[PDB]
């Protein structure tokens, strides 16, 4: 399964006009910053770029980018980056590796690579709560789902 | 196949539960064996020198590990390229962190792991450090010893 090189942000939250590249190791990456700093914003911009809300300089962009060398996203190349872009009016764009792509045609394709915006892999701050009081129905609901 | 999901998952569970809290067991346990879809899942913990607990009973840092753990058992059970974790360590006890920190680092081996931290036991397993300050948010790349510098500066502002 393919790894993040970096993540790009400009005029997103706390991260202003002058684009922010915020490189990962492909291994494990330490993120230190005081509370305000705008580092949970990080996970923000991370939900923005992979889809899970719908649209439902002045324009906030992420764009994210994927070292793509062992083929888990269905695309033949080694680099795969999302960038998307929201406008003031509400609208909401999409590219993938500089052309236009929709946000079902996303949805898809992170699936494929085994990515979600609503993975388990994602836990931010709220996540733990969360798990610590599920109801014990709703805690064998969501192992029904994983099934 | 709702069984054989479980089982694996439970196995997980228990296992890493074992790890992250030593002389500790715990259990993913089903309000109905007999039929599942008729019951929920408990989850029974037992830290070392204390009686068996279901979560919602158990101190504040137990319930964290213990949710943090089946989280963990989740995803082995169906990996990811990679992980976001978000201050998943605060509210641990301190005797916790760095079990958490060493699994992580090898699983690490494996899979990418992204981890906001103000510990300095996760900080120094990383293979990459990023520190984060502010209105405008500013990104550095920064060696253990500046990080640990920074860390303690926040802390000193804003304690636990």
């Amino acid at each position: 399964m393919p790894y993040i090189e970096k993540l790009e942000l400009k005029g997103f939250k706390s991260y202003g006009n002058k684009k922010v590249v915020i490189p990962f190791s492909k291994g494990f990456t330490a993120i230190v910053g005081a509370n305000g700093s705008g580092k949970s914003n990080i996970g923000d911009a991370i939900l923005f770029v992979l889809g899970g809300l719908s649209a439902k300089a002045k324009y906030a962009e992420v764009a994210i980018y994927f070292n793509n060398e062992d083929r888990g996203f269905p695309i033949d190349e080694d680099e795969v980056v999302i960038r998307r872009r929201v406008y003031p009016d509400g609208r909401s764009s999409y590219w993938l590796n500089g052309r236009r792509a929709t946000r079902s045609e996303i949805l898809d394709i992170l699936t494929a690579a085994m990515i979600s915006p609503d993975g388990y892999n994602i836990v931010l701050q709220g996540d733990i709560t969360k798990f610590i009081k599920m109801s014990p129905l709703e805690r064998r609901l969501l192992i029904d789902d994983i099934s | 196949v709702f069984m054989r999901t479980f089982e694996a998952i439970s196995r997980n569970f228990s296992e890493i539960f074992a790890k992250l809290s030593p002389g500790g067991s715990a259990r993913l346990i089903l309000e109905n064996p007999e039929d599942p879809f008729s019951g929920g899942l408990e989850i029974e913990a037992k830290p070392a020198g204390k009686d068996v607990k279901r979560i919602e009973a158990m101190s504040g840092g137990e319930k964290a590990l213990t949710a943090l753990a089946f989280v963990f058992a989740i995803q082995k059970f169906k990996p990811a390229p990679f992980y976001l974790f978000d201050e998943i360590d605060a509210h641990l006890d301190d005797a916790n962190v760095k079990r958490v920190a060493d699994l992580i680092k090898e699983s690490s081996k494996e899979s990418q792991f992204i981890v906001i931290t103000l510990r300095d036991v996760m900080m120094a397993n990383a293979d990459k450090i990023i520190g984060v300050s502010m209105g405008v948010s500013k990104v550095v790349s920064l060696s253990l010893e500046k990080a640990m510098k920074i860390l303690e500066e926040i802390r000193k502002k804003q304690g636990w």
